């Protein structure tokens, strides 16, 4: 169905959760054929973008993950499988930011995606947003720390089953 | 012709077309230029699905039409 399958967010999907929880229309980028398309103008007004990744014309499933605008010309990197992960993609999507530019990869830790990239990058991905851009911004050790704590906590006491819930809840 | 087919992830391409053309013949004509397999892709034009029999000139699509290209790729 358009916009989830299973668990996993659809391209369609993603620009539809975005809207229900108020962001207007939200553009994503992709890495498809090992081929980015990023629309850095986008990313500069909404302040980051969703990318699903690692598809391709024989791979329909990927991974999705979070680009981060900070301030100045800072950007940030969220991958829900971890830092290690991130760094995969890191050059790639670093070539496609304006001139002048960094971008770095929050460090949060692995073990904590449980097959929900999609729904991680559309919570937490916005929560990362939001620190990295406050009036006293805390560290990047602290930020992924603090989203590595997040996603524990969110799973423990059956938090799976919820979130699951709740993406199939908004399939409909 | 030409039209405009219009992503979710905000690129714009120009394909030169017939009206005369299937939906399938543009999907086709993506494969050939993005290497998207018409496998994937669902097209749009006001806010109706298009069928891969059916021709542009069923859905009044002019010179300068905006399509859009919705892929069914998950994450
Ligand atoms: N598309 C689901 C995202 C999770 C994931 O990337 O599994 C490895």
């Amino acid at each position: 169905p358009k916009y989830v399958e299973g668990v996993e967010l659809t391209q369609e999907g993603m620009h539809a959760i975005f809207a229900r929880m108020g962001y207007g229309d939200i553009t994503s980028g992709s890495i498809y054929n090992g081929v980015p398309t990023i629309d850095t103008g986008a990313l500069n007004r909404q302040g980051f973008m969703p990318v699903l990744t690692g598809v391709g014309p024989h791979r329909d499933s990927g991974h999705w993950i979070m680009l981060i605008k900070g301030p100045g010309n800072q950007y940030y990197l969220f991958d829900p499988l971890g830092k290690t992960s991130g760094e995969g993609y890191q050059n790639i999507l670093a070539a496609q930011l304006p001139m002048g530019s960094t971008l770095s990869v929050i460090p949060n830790g692995s073990g904590l995606n449980m097959g929900l990239c999609g729904y991680w990058v559309a919570s937490a991905g916005l929560r990362a947003h939001q620190a990295l851009n406050q009036h006293n911004p805390p560290t990047l050790l602290n930020v992924g720390q603090t989203i590595t704590n997040e996603m524990r906590n969110e799973l423990d006491h059956d938090g799976y089953r919820k979130i699951t819930g709740w993406l199939r809840a908004v399939a409909d | 012709m030409q039209i405009f087919v219009k992503t979710l992830t905000g690129k714009t391409i120009t394909l030169e077309v017939e009206p005369s053309d299937t939906i399938e013949n543009v999907k086709a004509k993506i494969q050939d230029k993005e290497g998207i397999p018409p496998d994937q892709q669902r097209l749009i034009f006001a806010g109706k699905q298009l069928e891969d029999g059916r021709t542009l000139s069923d859905y009044n699509i002019q010179k300068e039409s905006t399509l859009h290209l919705v892929l069914r790729l998950r994450g």
